[PDB]
RNA sequence: AUGGGGAAGCUCCGUUUCAAAGGCCUGAUUUUAUGCAGGCCACCAUCGAAAGGGAAUCCGGUUAAGAUUCCGGAACCUGGA
RNA sequence: CUUAUCACCCCGGAAUUGGUUUAUCCGGAGAUGGGGUCUUAUGGCUGGAAGAGGCCAGCACCUUUGCUGGCUCCGGUGCGCUUGUGACGGCCCGUGAAAAUCCACAGGAAGGAAUAGUUUUCAUGCCAGGUCGUACUGAUAACCGCAGCAGGUCUCCAAGGU
RNA sequence: CUAAGGGUCGGGUACGAUCAACUUA
RNA sequence: UUACUUAUUCAAUGAAGCGGAGCUGGAAUUCAUUUUCCACGUUCUAGCAUUCAAGGUCCCAUUCGGGGCUGAUCCGGGUUG
């Protein structure tokens, strides 16, 4: 035990060798990397029209996940489903000489946007939700406008892989509801004042509404040096 | 009239420089991290004669701080400096005959060499045999510093930019007549091929602007404007005078 | 020649000192002068500058 | 050459450049040889000398013509369990 | 196996300064002197290797073939010629490639006890070393100049006398 | 014909045979 | 003329240490525990500096001996001008 002894080096500018460090900051990230960061940057160093950065402002997770809980209970059919509904129905217009209606009438969350831009137009549509990251923008722009002046319920919401899930897609930027089961009206009319006082109802409040403008974190260093220096005396 | 000799320089056959036995671009170490918060050691083993150059080189070997390394440094001799000697370069370096310390770090008066004229470009100014840089001032407030170049120009540029201490070695070199076309030959066999020159009176027309004539003679004015073009940029270009010089210029 | 280096013993090509093949005796009999001495004097360094811990 | 950038384009520049450009030891060692936590990097193409640098051969004999190559002796170097 | 100028080590410690080159450099940072390692630098001896090769004498007497006997030994000389080497000295505002490749050193990861572990940089032993070139001329006739043209075309060796 | 000019040793505390080559006059 | 930087431009690096908060102390020193900035503890000398680092503190069938944290402060990922 007394064969150890203390060594310790030093680490001064021209002591010993540098110990190995987290590098973590100053990587040399390759060059989609590089465009991904600088992307988000200057998305937040300019000044966003009020058309976005209605998007970005979402909903609490709190909020989303009360909705999609009342939503999975409306998820669509599958393929499983379909065939073996398909041969049953088939099967059925034989036995019950139904047309067609022996199969019940589907309760589904309506997805695709020119199918829900459609259900907007037509209002048919109980309640709306939009994905914030549609890469084309243009796509959803015009959605929360589509949705105020049409006066149906919607709501922007973080995720549009939770939309491709809900739908069984990767992605699908927008999901709705059109008409909810008799049991659960209920829920849907408590969940839609939430959703009214959160995104619609402050729909022209946001379009005065501007964001970006952010600037760097050595930016904002020097900006409060500014201040210090000026308010010191 | 064809393409003339100072045209043809450009293409850069015949008159790229003869690099072959240069000891590579003698050039500050990289202003990394240790030279700007502190200093580092490395010695000199060798100075060495560096051909087309008047100007010795020195060898100087550092530690790498982040790797167990020896980092070789080409550095211009000053005049003073041997080998096995300890060179300091940093912030923190000492002001010796040797040392690379930032501009901003030296007092009014300091007698510098090779130095950058931005922070890390590793030396531009007062890199020839004999000559120098003297600090005439400092302005702290936007940190710059005024220094006085060898040809007598005034020039400010950031504290940061680092030098040598001391002159470069090899001066005087000028001060002893060649004697000999000769030794003017071997001179510039070493550097480019600029040498002899034949006059421009002494051609054709076809080859120069000067040529021709029944007597050998410029015939128009050999001062040339400076949105001359190229083919027309021979004689004295853009000059504000011309004669010999009487007096001075407040220099 | 150096490739001839490869095939002859290592007795041929080293002597029996430290560095014993690459720096001859007066070298590194100087570097042994240095590093013993540097190291006897960076002790003397140590206590001098460790004298203000007392004094504080 | 590539990366990349010009050029309507044949092509031009560029040669490490604003590129995500890297082996060897009992790792593992029985659907196994990369099904699977075993390190060092910071290499950046390639072509360009029959007078430059280079691993190692000599003597004697032999033919119509070859020989430091064949033959007889006598060596050396490189790779390989 | 042995053999060196240079270099280095140990030991008295030097002015009456000494040693010393053709050339004047070196010595208390240790001279002179006395003792001391290695590089087939280069030479000598031995092995190779006299059995080879060369010079004489004698037998073969039409199977496109040999056999025998000797000798091959000692030296000397030099501003000699040429080439190589060495230690030097002069020159330059000229200071006179690169890489492959090979080794060495620093270091201290790993591994080592019932016939074992490592040494395959010691000695000896075993196998392989492919491909393409290889004749000849190289010039008053083998190349180019319309040609077997008094022209042109790079280089090595270099006897005696005056 | 003459003269001059060199190399190699055994030391009881000035001595010789050997050997040698072309430069001068 | 300017209280800017992200567009564009320039220069380096194997994008290694940037901007703040700061941890014991120095200071022409506050009138109520932090209101700036620095050693982040290397300059006789042609030595040395590398093996997740030695040490230190809690843990393990301390079976090729190991793990975590800290030595080497935290926060922001703008590589730096």
């Amino acid at each position: 035990n007394p064969l150890t002894h203390s060594t310790p080096k030093n680490f001064g500018i021209g002591q010993a060798v540098q110990p190995k460090r987290n590098l973590s900051r100053y990587v040399k990230w390759p060059e989609y990397v590089r465009v991904q960061r600088q992307k988000k940057i200057l998305s937040i160093r300019l000044k966003v029209p009020p058309t976005i950065a209605q998007f970005q402002y979402t909903l609490d997770r709190n909020t989303a996940a009360e909705t999609f809980k009342l939503f999975n209970k409306y998820r669509p059919e599958t393929a499983a489903e379909k065939k073996e509904r398909l041969t049953k129905e088939a099967a059925a217009v034989a036995e019950g000489k139904s047309k067609q209606d022996a199969s019940p009438k589907p309760y589904a969350v309506k997805y695709g946007l020119n199918h829900v831009v459609a259900l907007i137009e037509n209002k048919k549509a109980k309640l709306v939700l939009i994905a914030n990251d549609v890469d084309p923008i243009e796509l959803v722009v015009f959605l929360p406008a589509l949705c105020k002046k049409m006066g149906v319920p919607y709501a922007i919401v973080k995720g549009k892989a939770r939309l491709g899930t809900l739908v069984n897609q990767k992605t699908s930027a927008v999901a709705a509801l059109t008409e909810v089961r008799a049991e659960d009206e209920a829920a849907l009319a408590k969940l839609v004042s939430t959703i009214d006082a959160n995104f619609a109802d402050k729909y022209d409040e946001v379009k005065k509404h501007w964001g970006g403008g952010i600037l760097g974190n050595k930016a904002q260093a020097k900006m409060d040096k500014r201040a210090k220096n000026s308010d010191s005396a | 009239g064809r393409v003339i000799r100072n045209q043809r320089k450009g293409a850069g056959s015949i008159f790229t420089s003869h690099t072959r036995l240069r000891q590579g671009a003698a050039k500050l170490r990289t202003l990394d991290y240790a030279e700007r918060h502190g200093y580092i050691r490395g010695i000199v083993k060798q100075i060495v004669h560096d051909s087309g150059r008047g100007a010795p080189l020195a060898k100087v070997v550092f530690r790498d701080p982040y790797k167990y390394r020896l980092r070789e440094e080409i550095f211009i001799a000053n005049e003073g400096v041997h080998t096995g000697q300890f060179i300091y370069a940093g912030k923190k370096a000492s002001l010796n005959v040797g040392n690379v310390l930032p501009l901003g770090s030296v007092p009014e008066g300091t007698i510098v060499s090779n130095v950058e004229e931005k922070p890390g470009d590793r030396g531009a100014l007062a890199r020839a045999s004999g000559n120098y840089v003297i600090i005439i001032g400092h302005n702290p407030d936007e940190n710059k510093t005024r220094v006085r170049l060898p040809s007598g120009a005034k020039k400010v540029i950031s504290s940061d930019a680092r030098g040598v201490i001391g002159v470069i070695a090899g001066g005087g070199r000028v001060d002893k007549p060649l004697l000999k076309a000769g030794r003017a030959f071997h001179k510039y066999r070493l550097k480019r091929n600029s040498w002899p020159k034949t006059r421009g009176v002494a051609m054709n027309p076809v080859d120069h602007p000067h040529g021709g004539g029944n007597h050998q003679h410029i015939g128009k004015a050999s001062t040339i404007s400076r949105g001359a073009v190229s083919g027309q940029k021979a004689g004295l270009i853009a000059a504000r005078r011309t004669g010999l010089l009487r007096g001075s210029q407040k220099t | 020649r150096p490739r001839q280096y490869a095939t002859v013993s290592k007795t041929h090509k080293t002597v029996s000192r430290a560095y014993g093949g690459s720096r001859c005796a007066n070298c590194v009999k100087e570097r042994i002068i240095r590093a013993f001495l540097i190291e006897e004097q960076k002790i003397v360094k140590k206590v001098v500058k460790e004298q203000t811990e007392a004094a504080k």
